[PDB]
């Protein structure tokens, strides 16, 4: 019987020599907004999440919904995309710039092409163009995931001429591999929106937590079954030196906080993690076991 | 599309002839090769061949073993495939005498360059490996080419004989008293934290539990003691960021009847392993926490 | 082209050459069975009114 696939058309009419460059990507993830079966070209791939001043966050919390598919076979006039199933093994094309060894995770981002021209450009289409996403390992994007944040806190601080240094080593990672160097998501003097809204979201985590444990710590320590809130309590000061012979034997607490706000408070610390969960924990949808060489296909088992 | 074409059963590919069978009854041609009758055609298994150097088959030529890459620096040696049991020479939960039972065995440069890639590298332990799955059919040549399961079950080829998951006795741990008709099986890497490093015990923690909460609720009962050394450690050095302090993975399942003492026998060199029998093996990854 | 008279220019022929192209619009309808109908219709239990 025949497999199941999403058949896809091209509103705009395609060239012999257009066609051949979608058999070069018969064997490459292209992700779908939604299941459905038939597709016009416009709500296939990435570029329907383009925008202008939205960033990168914006393209990673929308990817982490949309349905994953491979392409299976170019028709001339229609394509078949199969949706994959988990635990059975598919093979995918190498878009992502780091090479794949046997046994790695890998994860899909959104593509992170930098300044300088390298091979990019495949598809333009009436003012449209195919783009697709990045697959990494899981490593890299653990990495590439917290160089976008620091540069993001670093966005309010570039008269300093260390942060401008700063910024530009973690603006070029090392991996064992030729080198790809971000793009800096700062721009035109001004942090894009995404990026801003999730460093809000760290920096409530990381300043209204402080000011509020106390009022928890201070009578939970009292109890003594789990015996490390005592040595958690000098955790909160957050000294770095050993104490002076000044003020702190205590960790500093609000005083005399109104009966109510303390709730609102205490619910908008967990409002913010909402906001971060995007970026909290990455998640693998592929598990390579064989690749073939030259690193360009692999066998993955499929996750998720 | 017709009512009788929906109306029909299923059809297994067993009561159609093989596809070369398909072809050559058309075309008429006989090779020597027995098409009759395809091998290996029932195998929810998947599974990936791996050269392993032979400094790294000891304890291995018994089917059913872990197969973790180990990433290390060096561009030429990018990786490097260990043990179960090759890892717990550097683990602080086995016995002093296992373990100098054991590195006995592993006198080899290959293997010996695997406690040096341990030793070399300051960050955890944890970051390096990615399991693999379980060793089969052993090439056992003068560089054995292993096979590993990445899901499914252990068996023979023909499923003439299940092959039993062997976790080296030290290592296993069971948390309840009253087991489960199921429990799956963590492996559960736990640093304790110590001033020249931080040394590494190992654990396989079969359990019937499943949800990460209340697993990781549990798990801190016993390590209670490397978490609260991980925040002594926490306060004791300012500008060091030491993070989590045990990491617990998903390794399979198995169905907790089948789980009892045995063996391996190597060089006349008896180890004490508790047995998994029909260990079915369902990767997960490693799940950071304190 | 109409010929011309004393001291007008002439009309040069102009040969004109065009294409049309066609256009895709592909259509599809889905219906579904309930296993529940489906085991009714291959499988028969013991026969009965």
């Amino acid at each position: 019987a025949m497999e199941a696939n999403i058949f896809c058309t091209f509103d705009h009419k395609l060239s012999i020599a257009d066609v051949g460059k979608l058999t070069k990507l018969v064997a490459a993830v292209v992700p779908i907004p939604q299941r459905l079966h038939l597709i016009k070209h416009y709500q296939l791939g990435l570029h329907q999440f383009v925008d202008h001043t939205r960033g990168y966050v914006r393209l990673r919390g929308l990817l982490r919904n949309m349905t994953l598919t491979l392409m299976r076979r170019v028709e001339g006039n229609q394509i078949l995309l199969h949706v994959p199933t988990h635990g059975l093994l598919y093979t995918v094309l190498n878009t992502g710039p780091v090479t794949w060894e046997k046994g790695d995770a890998l994860c899909v981002l959104p593509p992170l092409f930098h300044g300088p021209l390298a091979r990019e450009n495949l598809l333009t289409l009436g003012q449209w163009e195919l783009v697709l996403p990045w697959i990494v390992p899981m490593p890299l994007a653990l990495e590439i995931n917290q160089r976008l944040l620091i540069m993001g806190l670093f966005s309010l601080d570039r008269s300093y001429e260390e942060v401008k240094a700063a910024v530009q080593q973690l603006q070029t990672i090392t991996f064992r591999d030729a080198t790809f160097t971000i793009p800096d998501p700062v721009i035109d003097q001004h942090l894009l929106i995404d990026m801003k809204t999730a460093c809000l979201s760290m920096s409530m985590v990381a300043n209204l937590a402080s000011e509020l444990t106390m009022t928890y710590v201070r009578k939970l320590a009292l109890e003594d079954s789990s015996m490390l809130l005592v040595k958690c309590q000098e955790l909160l000061m957050r000294l770095d030196r050993e104490r002076s012979v000044g003020e702190p034997r205590t960790p500093a607490r609000p005083q005399h906080v109104s009966p109510d706000d303390e709730i609102a408070r205490l619910s908008a610390l967990f409002v913010m993690l909402r906001q971060l969960d995007d970026l909290i924990r990455e998640q693998v949808v592929f598990t390579v076991c064989d690749v073939s060489p030259d690193n360009k296909s692999a066998t993955c088992i499929f996750k998720g | 599309m017709d009512a009788r074409a929906v109306a029909k059963r299923p059809r297994d590919p067993a009561d159609e002839d093989n596809e070369l069978v398909t072809a050559l009854k058309a075309k008429r041609e006989v090779n020597t090769i027995s098409v009759r009758y395809l091998y290996h055609a029932d195998h929810q298994a998947l599974t990936a061949r791996f050269f392993v150097p032979e400094g790294l088959v000891e304890f291995e030529a018994q089917p059913g073993a872990l197969l973790i890459r180990m990433e290390t620096g060096c561009d030429s040696p990018r990786h490097l495939y260990i043990s179960l049991y090759l890892l717990g020479i550097r683990a602080s939960n086995v016995s002093a005498s296992t373990r100098c039972l054991l590195e006995s065995v592993y006198t080899a440069s290959a293997a010996r360059a695997a406690l040096q890639w341990l030793d070399l590298g300051p960050h955890l332990l944890h970051r390096r490996l990615e399991t693999l799955g379980c060793v089969k059919t052993v090439s056992l040549g003068i560089t054995s080419l292993l096979t590993c399961v990445m899901r499914g079950y252990l068996y023979n080829t023909l499923k003439t004989e299940v092959f039993a998951l062997m976790i080296p006795k030290d290592m296993y741990l069971t948390w309840e008293e009253t087991r489960g008709r199921l429990q799956y099986v963590y492996l559960i890497i736990v640093y304790d934290y110590d001033g020249p490093e931080t040394r590494p015990g190992i654990y396989v923690l079969t359990s019937s539990i499943a949800h990460w909460q209340t697993l990781v609720d549990v798990a801190r009962g016993k390590f209670a003691r490397e978490r609260c050394s991980f925040v002594n450690r926490r306060i004791t050095r300012p500008r060091q960021i030491p993070l989590c302090t045990g990491v617990i993975q998903k390794l399979g399942w198995c169905l907790a009847d089948d789980i009892h003492t045995s063996f391996l026998v190597h060089k006349e060199l008896k180890l004490s392993v508790v047995r998994l029998d029909n260990f079915s093996v369902e990767l997960g990854d490693f799940r950071e926490f304190v | 082209r109409v010929a011309s008279g004393a001291g007008l220019p002439t009309s040069r022929q102009t040969t004109i050459m065009v294409t049309k192209y066609s256009e895709k619009s592909p259509i599809t309808i889905p219906f579904e069975l309930s296993a529940a109908c489906l085991t009714y219709l291959r499988e028969t239990f013991e026969g009965t009114i």
